[PDB]
């Protein structure tokens, strides 16, 4: 049980702390923004093809 | 109004016996129900009763010709159920005889493979008689129906004739399988049953990668990995849990196979400095019997994966037609028969075919992956031994 | 690994066994020795399937004779007042269970109808006979599947009357005592003979130090199975040094006997390891003589307490007498 | 790995969102699958890391043994212990290969199980989508988006 | 000639026996021990014969009363709705099996029908009782599963603890245990007495050389049963020359003991002839320790390894010590 | 021919004991009636087995 | 239950009508004869002999 611990908080905090405040939130918003457009272009295609 | 097997046409006058009972399309359909109902009732208590492991691992002869026949027999039975439901769309009557005979045939086929699998593990071949007295019982009546469809001149235009003509061959093919088991094992009305023992590779308790020694469906599904994965979640994996690999995959056995290929490749070709061409020929000759199997599965997997896009095209094309008017347009003998050109035009039928094709495609693709990996891992063992 | 478990569930891998043929009698025996909820499911399914299978063929005969056809008074159906499959199911239920309402009944000149009626009755009689036999033997045998015999988790080697004795406690959790209880104790060891013989699990039988030298034991209140380790006893060289867990020194105590109520002989084996044997300990007295009867404190049944005792080897103990 | 994980998980949630929007019934059908999927995911992870770690450990001795056999070839052959070292290699090669083979089997078991789960989603999405378009007059393009 | 077969058939001939009772009560036991196909055939025949026999007599009664004659009359028939022998057969089926449809029913017309209805019911009730009684007895036979014990095809004379001893092997193929096991070893010989008596087949008990000096054993794994050939045994005058097929010697080993699951005593008799007694051989160890559980190799159950043993007489061998 | 609880009591007597007079009988078009008939027949048979087993 | 007792109804163990006393191996010995009629074996047969007299 102790071995099978992903340690997510520790590893995520290390990457988050090293990355800082600006370049961490930017990546989250940028990646999410890119994918919401991908859903949108398919959805817009459906409406146009309709 | 009440659920009627034959139907409620002309004041339920479809139950007439005159002009021969066998000439009645409802009765030949009903005769088909009987062998399936027989097997369900006969073997249901038997499966409920039985409900190291090496002593119960022997595979009956034709262990592969049975599963692939069952799967294709399951596929045509799914098509029969789908076709029957298409056939009763026109009339208001339920016409339960169109699909219920075929529907529970698929159910009975599932129980037959379950019952056979239990006999395959628990080496009690003497019970493999119910299936025999069922398969011919499932063949005879089906032949009657087929001949009757030929008696009324149904022809190959109707989809039911094609499915029935194909389904009788499938029943015939596995009927040969059942008597083939009898011929090899010689347990029914025979004098000396031939002795068949489980492979010596699994006799040792030091084999845990039981991929060669497992049913074909679990070979393509990796069902044996469930016990190991569940065990992994509690006891961490150590080399004790992963007992050594079977003799078919051992490094020494692989090197013997690699060494014998080199002797063949260097004997006839006297001017063979064992260069790139000789080594490549040795690798091809040693592991070609498995690389081709991986390619055959992979090529079939690629072809099936394309049926998905075709299925989407058919589904959306039928849906785009706002008319939504469906009819089989013909009634051969008081029962409407649908044609193949409209069977693959229905959206629900196409969706079911897409689901079935997806199941087959993913199994074949993953099966090809493992075959290539096993050959690749086996070559690594052999190549390392030769280098050392 | 141990060849006998603490709970008496011996487990030895009988690997590479010659394939003795399987027979349908084994399946029939498995039906008899099934559990109670499973037996109900098997027989309910058997009864329901039997009625359903015969109802199907009853429907066939009526269909093939034109009985299921629309109304016509000229013909006489093979079964009267049979219209649908629901009536066919009801007719099969009435015939097999022998209710026989009579609204739907067999008629003459239909030889197939007479033949199936004979077949259904014969099948129904054999199915009912099996159910009675299975139920009859279930009550007789399944009652004797309970093991209410408790040993001690850990045995001791104490000093009684000057001689070393290996002792363990066994009690009965059922009021009815075991009749003619026979105790068998065996030391299991990979004893390689000096001549050259090697045997992996050689069993040496051990005496009982009873009042007569026999193996009879009365089980009312739990007693101590004390065996005096002497020169004849293989435990003559027992030492706490060889008492560690990884030592091949294991004791098997088996108390066979027959329970008075049912009459079926019962066996309850137990295995004691060297690590499970506590050297130089004494069992706590149990039976207190109250005013009217005797009190047994089963909570302190298998609890062993230390006592100042010699800790040498029984073989070395012979020097003290010398 | 971080970039691939984010894209893979975002593509996954995007797919379920579209299918639920295309057919609200799928939301109900998402409850069973998202339950069993977790089990498949949870068990595989525990079976993967151990296997992956075991694989890496089993690579260390084999390759090291090779180095020794060339740094001490003269002594190895002088002792006339070549046969024992060949047997040592075969045990080492078998241990590494079976570690790798089981990892592939674990990878394939997850892939087939997730493939069946995805195939079931296709049937559920198709069935609900055709039912919506035939009766409730769902957009034809929306049916295509759900299936794709 | 053999005293008992290798399997345990015990091929002996009985002759000159007085007149056996051969009563009626034994024939029922014959019906009890019938095979499954034969019991089904016997019982189907019995039920069918009962139904048919009564069917004939109901038809005769209807014939005697003049009821099946065509033409409706005011005379109420003995049994209603009887117009053929097929109807008479169905009525007999209904009464005996107790289906009782009611389409054909007994009437208060003639007392002969009432008397014969009693006979059919009692016979039907007693036949069911016999059928159920036979079912109970036969069901136990299925649970019996008697012969499943294994003995080596050949026995040995080896050196255990330095002393020569006769030895054989016993194995229990059954998963279930055999409680209260007992080994009985006997020598079947033709010995003469110093007073002129010549016993044809003398059986001498042979001790099992157990630790407690008893016949009790415990079979969970294949075990070696050995008797130390000493001055207190008839084998003390053995010799290597006593190995011919027609030599006057035989060893019988009997494994009594009640099976734990069945709770009934089972016997397993085996014989070892002189040619089946192998000097200078030892039984290979079988049980091999494994991480999971102890492993037993049943292929080598009868396999032996040759060992040099004193090819002398026990009388000379023991004295020379 | 069901008209009161007395008639219903008589019908249950007829079925569980397996007399089946036939004045009160099970018809079709009432699947709930058929299902309880199966349940009552199974319950009656299992009770008889218990009674016969207990007598033994 | 009568079916169970049908098998056990009859017993057919035969004893000699009269006994003998003749020396065997020098030692004086009383002797009787026993036998079984049925082919089926009698398992775990046990012989107990008693001298009954007024003492
Ligand atoms: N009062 C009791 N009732 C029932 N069984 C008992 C009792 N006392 C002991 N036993 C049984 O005796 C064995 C061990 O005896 P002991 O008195 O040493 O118990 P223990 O140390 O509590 O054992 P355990 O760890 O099995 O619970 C076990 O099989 C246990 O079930
Ligand atoms: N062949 C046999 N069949 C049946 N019983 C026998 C047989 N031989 C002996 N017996 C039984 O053993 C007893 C003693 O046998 P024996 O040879 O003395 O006969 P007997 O003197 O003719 O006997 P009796 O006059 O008592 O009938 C007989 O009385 C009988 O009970
Ligand atoms: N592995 C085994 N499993 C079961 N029974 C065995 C086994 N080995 C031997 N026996 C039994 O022991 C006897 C013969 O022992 P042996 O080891 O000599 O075998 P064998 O030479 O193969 O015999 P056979 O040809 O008679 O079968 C037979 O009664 C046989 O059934």
């Amino acid at each position: 049980l102790h071995q099978r611990a992903k340690i997510p908080w520790r590893a995520c905090t290390k990457y988050l702390s090293s990355a800082g405040i600006l370049l961490l939130s930017l990546l989250v918003f940028s990646q999410l923004l890119k994918h919401m457009v991908l859903v949108a272009i398919d959805y817009w295609l459906a409406k146009w093809t309709d | 109004m009440p659920l009627a097997f034959c139907g409620t046409e002309n004041h339920s006058a479809a139950y007439r016996v005159d002009q021969g009972v066998l000439n009645n399309g409802c009765f030949v359909d009903a005769l088909n129900v009987v062998p399936h109902v027989f097997l369900l009732f006969i073997t249901f208590p038997i499966l409920f009763i039985g409900w190291i492991h090496h002593s119960t691992w022997l595979h009956f002869p034709g262990h592969n010709l049975r599963w692939i026949l069952t799967f294709i027999l399951l596929f045509v039975l799914v098509c029969e159920i789908a076709e029957g439901i298409l056939s009763d769309g026109v009339t208001e009557s339920r016409h339960l005889h169109l699909y219920m005979p075929a529907g529970m045939a698929f159910m009975a086929a599932i129980t037959s493979v379950v019952y056979y699998h239990n006999i395959e593990t628990s080496n009690f071949p003497k019970l493999l008689i119910a299936l025999l007295i069922y398969w011919t019982l499932a063949f005879i009546t089906k032949t009657i129906k087929f001949v009757k469809f030929y008696d009324h001149a149904i022809g190959f235009s109707q989809l039911r004739f094609c499915l029935t003509g194909l389904l009788v061959i499938l029943y015939g093919m596995l009927l040969l399988v059942e008597v083939n088991v009898i011929r090899v094992r010689r347990y029914i009305f025979f004098k000396t049953p031939r002795e068949v023992k489980p492979p010596e590779d699994l006799q040792d308790l030091g084999v845990r990668f039981l991929q060669p020694f497992v049913n074909l469906l679990s070979k393509g599904t990796y069902w044996w990995m469930n016990a190991f994965i569940k065990t992994a979640h509690k006891k961490p994996i150590d080399l004790r849990a992963i007992a050594k690999l079977p003799i078919a995959m051992r490094a020494l056995t692989n090197y013997q196979r690699l060494c014998v290929a080199f002797d063949a490749q260097a004997r006839k070709d006297t001017q063979s400095p064992q260069g790139a061409r000789a080594i490549w020929r040795a690798l091809c000759h040693a592991f070609g019997r498995r690389l081709i199997l991986s390619s055959t599965f992979r090529i079939l997997a690629d072809l099936l994966g394309f049926a998905g896009p075709l299925c989407i095209f058919g589904i959306v094309d039928h849906l785009g037609k706002e008319n939504h008017v469906f009819q089989p347009k013909t009634q051969f003998l008081g029962v409407y028969f649908v044609s193949s050109q409209e069977f693959l035009g229905n959206a629900y039928v196409l969706a079911v075919l897409l689901f079935l094709a997806l199941l087959l495609q993913r199994t074949f693709l993953q099966a090809s992956y493992y075959v290539a990996i096993e050959t690749g891992i086996n070559l690594r063992g052999a190549i390392q031994t030769k280098i050392y | 690994a141990r060849f006998v478990s603490k709970k008496g569930n011996c487990n030895v891998a009988h690997k590479n066994i010659r394939e003795q043929g399987r027979f349908l009698q084994d399946v029939f025996t498995t039906l008899v020795d099934l559990k109670w909820p499973h037996t109900l499911l098997i027989f309910t399914m058997s009864f329901l399937c039997s009625w359903l299978l015969f109802a199907m063929v009853w429907w066939l005969i009526a269909f093939a004779h034109g009985d299921l056809a629309p109304g016509e008074g000229t013909n006489v159906p093979c079964v009267t007042s049979i219209h649908s499959f629901s009536s066919a199911f009801l007719f099969s239920i009435e015939v097999q269970v022998t209710i026989g309402f009579g609204g739907r009944m067999v008629t003459e000149e239909c030889p197939l109808a007479i033949l199936i009626l004979i077949v259904q009755n014969i099948v129904g009689l054999m199915i009912n006979a099996i159910m009675l036999g299975c139920i009859f033997m279930k009550t007789a045998q399944a009652h004797r599947r309970a093991e209410t015999l408790i040993f001690s988790k850990h045995a001791v080697i104490t000093l009684r009357h000057g001689r070393l004795c290996f002792m363990l406690r066994v009690g009965d959790l059922r009021k009815s005592m075991i009749i003619s209880a026979t105790i068998h104790m065996q030391v299991v060891r990979k004893t390689t003979s000096p001549e050259g013989e090697v045997v992996p699990l050689h069993q040496v039988d051990i005496p009982m130090e009873n009042g007569v030298g026999g193996n009879s034991i009365f089980l009312v209140a739990p007693l101590i199975i004390y065996h005096v380790i002497d020169s004849n006893s293989p435990l003559y060289d027992l030492a706490p040094s060889d008492l560690h867990h990884h030592q091949d020194l294991e004791i098997i105590v088996i108390l066979e006997g027959v329970v008075e109520t049912t009459g079926i002989t019962t066996q309850a084996r137990t295995s004691y390891l060297a690590d499970e044997i506590l050297w130089g300990q004494r069992f706590v007295p149990i039976v207190a003589e109250e005013d009217g009867r005797y009190s047994v404190d089963y909570s302190k049944f298998g609890n062993t307490v230390k006592v100042p005792t010699p800790l040498c080897t029984a073989r070395q103990l012979d020097e003290d007498r010398s | 790995t971080l970039e691939c994980l984010s894209r893979s998980t975002l593509l996954c949630v995007s797919a379920l969102t579209v299918i639920s929007y295309v057919t609200p019934v799928f939301l109900v059908a998402l409850l069973p699958l998202a339950v069993v999927c977790y089990f498949i995911q949870k068990y595989f992870r525990v079976a993967s890391r151990d296997l992956q770690q075991l694989d890496d450990t089993t690579q260390l001795p084999l390759v090291s043994h090779f180095a020794e056999t060339v740094e001490g070839l003269t002594t190895i052959r002088a002792f006339r212990y070549e046969a024992r070292f060949q047997q040592k290699l075969l045990e080492y090669t078998d241990s590494n290969n079976i570690a790798s083979l089981f990892l592939t089997a674990a990878n394939r078991w997850l892939e087939v199980c997730m493939e069946y789960i995805g195939a079931c989603v296709v049937l559920i999405a198709a069935a609900t989508s055709i039912s919506n378009s035939l009766h409730r007059e769902l957009s034809a393009g929306l049916v295509g988006l759900g299936l794709t």
